[PDB]
């Protein structure tokens, strides 16, 4: 096209590799990176005009008629800067006005301009109502441009270069040429219409340009403004231009979402606008599908597994679709287009209406017109103030219709009160399970044990980050010497520097005087450059610490989360699809303001109450994690008020009265409006906390109990309803996590159930949370959302407006990140499209154009001025993103399911070896000795001539820069270091076990003889792994960042040109496909919406192996051998270890020196190390210990029974006999058999059965060589 | 029409404790892994006849 005529020289080299014309040689890979940075931003969308095209779409002027910022902020109590809400009261975003006069010129950019110093001066000094008016506008819009990864300046350029020129028919039948054309697009359309304002010489200058500091903006030409809702418009229209050719959208719908955003855009506050139609098209589309009168289609039969408490899914064959099975639910067209005249958007509704209704069954075709228009819908983060984020949304007190009376309280015990029997709403329901869970801690002795206290207190240490120093408050009562830590360089975070100091001061001592002010937020300071967050102080987490326990045991027998990484994609994803079939009908019930709806006035009181009567059984002298027995004072009885001595697991329940009552003192110091700042109480939970937001969890499945048993049942009207809300049960019928959940029918009435009675189960349901002042956001869309996932007639719906192809969340104004950081969020950008499928040869030619910008960095010294590196083309191939093609093949025939790592590259080294070994045997000269796997041709040298070896180790490099202060020097290291292992280390008992453990390791690593000063995961790693989780997230010097980046180069240009010990003895192993493994599912059902025939390689893998995951003798390793650990102790790490010894016949010693370094008792010790063996072991677990894993791709298929018995470590007629892994098969098979799916889930097209053909050694020549290698590990 | 993978199909299928040092499995299989490089010779031996 004259599009790639347009494109740079070197830049249309890459096009012709994208495009699969050319293989993508370094060459090609460095000149065109080196071309997109050394050129100006502003020459991309000039070649947006060498495309001649026309689509009916016309911008309309009325974008650039703006509003004044100062009218739209001003300032009100305490002094704060702040939008006052012009027309609705969430109007609190940011207001579309002119950038223009608030910037003044650049020194080094001409054209672009940041803030005028004047302003940023005084603002700062003089508290104005102008110039800090100013910055607060200045730094909040610069955020919002700053919501992206890198510039959607170069999002646009990468999607120009992918579409110069047309891809290249594969071999494989299944491709298709895309039936989208770029000049089709209303969303190029409307970029170039609105670069038409933005050119004064035919050079197209960009609104903004997003530096990694921030963005800079624009600065006008007289008569001329630069209004701030342009790059927003512009950000909106990019990320649908990439995604609608992603999800191969038709160009009547992008013009359906293109002239939404030109309305807001022609609005004014553009994000409050987007976020007022957030739930449009969903409810357009997905909530609203098959209410017409034509419907049929195919369906999963998935079953519930009778023992219902297991929470196992199958599916089990096909469902056909009649019309007793679309939805009996009311549309959603109603209450949507009534919205849209809102905003004088009908003509979209009436286009997606018009389109629906040309999908009357439910087929491939109908779930991609769901998901199509669900990516209309945009995904910016939008960005408000924090201070505004705070002082609206976390300043909600709930409403509560039947609040307790003082009548129903008995007398105070100390601070807590308890509520009387003669009270049986369903506050009583709330206080009687929370006592009988409460009675189940003080009889459990689980506490009293040194490593569990241990757990608890690494659980508040590594999982949050941590807000304050509130021990510098805490200096009020004890005189503390309070050392700085400025003579160890650690950031002073609540993750270090408060739980060090912790380990001198009891908590008796302290508990007594905890209530603070600026107990969260900021770090000690009222002015920094952090954001105000969610934790709190660990010592106030530790008064809070039974109330997590109550609440866990209330989630124990209803949630078995299990604590896994695979819990998403193992009981959210099947249930997800077992509800939405068309069996029964479902009201995904969601609980909104969750954390603002938990208040001290109605339920901490309730729940404080009950936990206080609950810990009343066993012992009222003993302590508890330090807490001693106290006095409390008695004044329930009127005649006889009395002295009574409580426990100390009630002791910290006075204290938590007192703590939930005052509230929580959130202080906001947001560094983007100037200076304002003030702490204040709040009723609010924090959101993040899971061990904090469990007790929601914990209220969720309780408060629905009572409705579905007590309330309910005598509150409707309905007699035919009653029948069916008899049998309701939540062990049954309703499934919980967060404040979301699902609510299931019975199967007997589920789909016959009549909407009118529906109406009235609903009504009654919102009505009951207006009990507790919680705000149900109840949907009745016939359609599945469980934890932000989505389903329609068990097809899982992937929301491609969730994870947006330019869009990142940025709390902080700054990036706060050296350059080689974007190469990991590039890996994360591909898989996401992975996941949520895409067009897979189109994304992955995507992919390598936004990878490929990745590659080169330039860091700024005042040293040294110049750095530049370059990593080569296969570090990504390394870390995931599959080649679009080797030299010597066809491209597209690497399936985006590759897996990272040695594992990866064993599967590209396997089928193009066969080309390797031939073009090497010619033009180069043969090897003076002999290979194993190569024999005499000389391979290697021709995979260092590919950069193969390069790209190699330099993905394997780390790409974050090591703090500069060791241990070597004079510096005082072990200041809060060994004031942290004394907090973790405070029971004598404990550290007996450890000590005890290091030294029989040590003994024997030189007695048994096989390693020496190997990585051993022990309990003293664990201050070295918290420590350094603080000075990551500080900001390196230029000591240390240059020293990574000439580790980078030295890395780089090292002749070392051979692979790792494993992947060097992977590559013996030949293993090959025959056919396909014979079907799933049937591929008339849709599985997952865009798994069309046309997305070929994501539609074989869904039908071939299916999207529930089978739970076998495996089951991908639910159990991890070791049910609780020291937070920081990688459990992958500790299986990866007794394995190995169980496999390198090591004496029971060596296990329990292990053991005993993680803190295992010796009671505990031998009784894992015997429980632990290596045919128990799952086939997961056992190919961990070589560094072979599932990808994080493959967890949303059903890799069980595959790779169980389909790939073969010895097929016995095909393979030849020197692979017979005799006497080492228990645990060979398993690395052998995952390395057959580790190639057949590469190889794109239908999922063969993967065959062992032969091993190039001997397999007991390779059960030696990794014996070998777990001797040196 | 011959096609001697059902030989072979029905050697493959018979147990065997991989344990041994000799696997007759093996041999048999051995003995037959170029299959003669043709089956022309079966029906020289019926035209000789």
């Amino acid at each position: 096209e004259e599009l790639f005529n347009a494109l740079p020289q070197p830049l249309q080299q890459l096009s012709l590799a994208l495009a699969g014309e050319i293989p993508l040689t370094d060459h090609i890979f460095e000149q065109a990176a080196s071309t997109w940075h050394v050129q100006p931003r502003s020459l991309t969308y000039k070649l947006l005009d060498h495309i001649p095209f026309a689509t009916p779409v016309v911008v309309p002027p009325s974008i650039y008629h703006s509003l004044d910022w100062s009218k739209c902020f001003a300032v009100n109590q305490d002094r704060v800067e702040r939008i006052p809400t012009i027309d609705n009261p969430d109007d609190v975003y940011v207001p579309n006005s002119d950038i223009g006069p608030l910037l003044t010129s650049l020194h080094t950019i001409p054209d672009y301009g940041f803030l005028h110093p004047t302003i940023e001066n005084d603002a700062t000094t003089l508290r104005a109502e102008r110039a800090r008016c100013a910055s607060t506008f200045y730094k909040i819009a610069s955020s919002q441009a700053r919501q992206v990864k890198l510039d959607p300046i170069r999002m646009l350029g990468f999607l120009l270069l992918v579409q110069a020129r047309p891809r290249v028919p594969s071999g494989l039948v299944t491709d298709q040429p895309t039936r989208r054309d770029p000049t089709l697009s209303p969303a190029l359309h409307a970029i170039w219409q609105v670069m038409q304002y933005y050119k004064v010489a035919g050079v197209y200058y960009a609104p903004a340009l997003v530096v990694p500091s921030g963005a800079i903006w624009w600065i006008p030409p007289p008569g001329k403004r630069n209004v701030v809702s342009v790059q927003y418009l512009l950000t909106d229209l990019i990320s649908l231009a990439i995604l609608a050719h992603m999800t191969d959208m038709s160009p009547t719908l992008e013009l359906t979402g293109v002239l939404m955003y030109l309305r807001a855009a022609s609005s004014h506050s553009y994000a409050y606008t987007l976020l007022q139609m957030k739930s449009v098209f969903p409810a357009l589309s997905l909530r609203s599908m098959y209410r017409n009168k034509g419907f049929g289609g195919k369906a999963p039969a998935i079953e519930w597994t009778e023992p219902r408490s297991k929470y196992k899914f199958r599916w089990t064959g096909v469902t056909q679709l009649h019309d007793g099975l679309r939805p009996r639910s009311p549309s959603m067209d109603v209450p949507t287009l009534e919205t849209l005249a809102k905003y004088e958007l009908v003509d979209i509704g009436h286009t997606i209406i018009r389109e629906r209704n040309a999908h009357p069954q439910h087929n491939h075709d109908s779930v991609r017109f769901v998901r199509d228009v669900m990516a209309l819908t945009s995904g910016m983060y939008l960005v408000r103030q924090p201070t505004m984020s705070v002082l609206r949304e976390y300043s909600q007190v709930p409403d509560i219709k039947d609040p307790i009376p003082p009548s129903a309280w008995t007398g105070p015990i100390g601070n807590v009160r308890y509520l009387l029997p003669s009270v049986q709403g369903p506050a009583r329901h709330l206080y009687d399970t929370w006592r009988a869970a409460a009675r189940q801690i003080a009889q459990d002795p689980q506490w009293h044990d040194p490593l569990n206290q241990a757990i608890m207190r690494a659980q508040y240490v590594t999982a949050r980050g941590g807000s304050s120093a509130s021990l510098k408050f805490a200096l009020k009562v004890t005189g503390i010497v309070l050392p700085e830590y400025d003579d160890s360089k650690v950031k002073k975070s609540s993750k270090i520097y408060q739980a060090a100091q912790i380990a001198r001061i009891a908590f008796m001592l302290l508990i007594a005087a905890i209530h603070a002010e600026v107990t969260m937020g900021i770090r000690n300071q009222v002015q920094r450059r952090a954001r105000s967050i969610m934790p709190l102080n660990v010592i106030q987490q530790a008064i809070s610490a039974p109330h997590t326990l109550v609440a866990n045991y209330i989630n124990k027998h209803m949630n078995l989360s299990t604590t896994s990484g695979s819990v998403v994609t193992d009981k959210v994803i099947p249930l997800i699809l077992y509800a939405s079939t068309p069996p029964n009908t479902v009201v995904n019930v969601d609980i909104k303001a969750c954390d603002a709806s938990i208040t001290y006035n109605y339920f901490l009181s309730v729940i404080c109450g009950a936990m206080h009567e609950g810990f009343e059984v066993g012992n009222a002298d003993a302590a508890f994690m330090g807490v001693p027995s106290t006095i409390v004072s008695d004044r329930r009885s009127p005649v006889a008020p009395y002295s009574r001595p409580i426990s100390g697991l009630q002791t910290m329940v006075q204290h938590l009265a007192d703590l939930y009552a005052a509230g929580f003192r959130y202080s906001v110091s947001d560094a983007f409006s100037s200076g304002n700042k003030f702490s204040f109480p709040t009723s609010t939970f924090p959101s993040g906390s899971t061990a904090t937001s469990t007790e929601h969890t914990a209220n969720n499945s309780t408060m629905m109990e009572y409705f579905l048993n007590v309330h309910a049942p005598s509150h409707v009207k309905s007699a035919s309803l009653k029948r069916i809300l008899t049998d309701m049960t939540i062990q049954r019928n309703y499934v919980c996590q967060g404040d979301d959940g699902i609510l299931l029918l019975p199967h007997e009435a589920a789909s016959k159930i009549s909407a009118d009675d529906m109406n009235e189960l609903l009504t009654c349901l919102r009505d009951y949370g207006q009990l507790f002042g919680w705000n149900y956001d109840i949907d009745w869309s016939d359609t599945a959302e469980y934890l932000k996932l989505y389903a329609l007639m068990g097809c899982r719906i992937p929301n491609t407006s969730r994870h947006p192809p330019v869009g990142k969340e940025y709390a902080a104004p700054q990036t706060d990140e050296i350059w080689p950081s974007l190469i990991d969020i590039v890996i994360g950008h591909h898989l996401n499209g992975v996941t949520d499928v895409l067009n897979w040869r189109e994304w992955l030619r995507f992919s390598w154009a936004f990878a490929c910008y990745s590659s080169r960095g330039g860091y700024t010294n005042p040293r040294g001025q110049s750095f530049s590196a370059q990593y080569p083309w296969w570090t990504f191939v390394y870390l995931g993103i599959p080649p679009i093609l080797l030299p010597g093949q066809t491209p597209f025939i690497h399936s985006c399911y590759m897996p990272p790592g040695d594992q990866g590259m064993f599967s590209i080294l396997n089928g193009w070896r066969d080309w390797l070994i031939s073009h090497a045997s010619t033009t180069l000269p043969p090897l003076r000795h002999n290979h194993p796997v190569w024999g005499l041709s000389d391979v290697p040298s021709l995979l260092s001539q590919f950069g193969v070896y390069a790209g190699y180790h330099a993905a394997q490099h780390y790409r974050r820069p090591k703090p500069a202060p060791e241990t070597a020097s004079s510096d005082s290291i072990n200041q809060i270091t060994s004031d942290l292992t004394e907090y973790l280390f405070y029971d004598s008992a404990l550290k007996a076990r450890v000590m005890k453990g290091r030294y029989n390791w040590e003994r024997l690593s030189s007695s048994l003889s096989l390693n020496v000063g190997s990585r051993v995961p022990s309990l003293f790693d664990v201050p070295g792994k918290w420590v350094a989780a603080g000075r990551d997230a500080e900001k390196p010097p230029p000591s240390s960042v240059e020293d990574m980046f000439t580790s980078l180069n030295r890395c780089i240009r090292r002749p070392t040109h051979s692979f790792s010990r494993l992947l060097e003895l992977y590559l013996r192993v030949h293993v090959a496909l025959g056919e396909s493994i014979p079907l799933a599912i049937d591929p008339d059902v849709p599985q997952v919406a865009g798994a069309d025939p046309a997305n070929d390689d994501h539609w074989f893998k869904y039908t071939c192996l299916g999207d529930i995951p089978s739970a076998t003798r495996n089951y991908f390793g639910e159990s991890l051998f070791v049910g609780r650990v020291v937070s920081g102790l990688d459990v992958e790490a500790v299986d990866a270890t007794l394995l190995r010894l169980k496999i390198l016949g090591a004496p029971p010693e060596a296990f329990i020196a292990v053991l005993n370094g993680i803190g295992m008792s010796d009671s505990e010790a031998h009784q894992i190390a015997g429980r632990i063996s290596l045919a128990n072991a799952q086939l997961v677990q056992i190919a961990r210990v070589v560094h072979l894993s599932i990808p994080s791709s493959w967890m949303t298929l059903n890799t069980g029974p595959y790779i169980h018995h389909h790939a073969y470590d010895f097929k016995p007629g095909i393979t030849q006999p020197s692979a017979k892994s005799r006497d080492k098969s228990i645990w060979m098979s398993p690395i052998l058999k995952l390395l057959c799916t580790s190639y057949a889930m590469t190889v794109a097209g239908p999922v063969r059965t993967s065959i062992v053909t032969e091993i190039d050694g001997s397999a007991a020549a390779l059960s030696g060589n990794l014996r070998v290698w777990m001797r040196d590990v | 029409v011959l096609d001697p993978t059902v030989l072979t199909n029905a050697i493959t299928t018979i147990s065997e404790s991989t344990t041994q040092t000799i696997s007759p499995i093996s041999e048999i299989l051995r003995l037959l892994q170029p299959m003669g490089n043709d089956y022309a010779a079966f029906w020289k031996c019926i035209a000789s006849w």
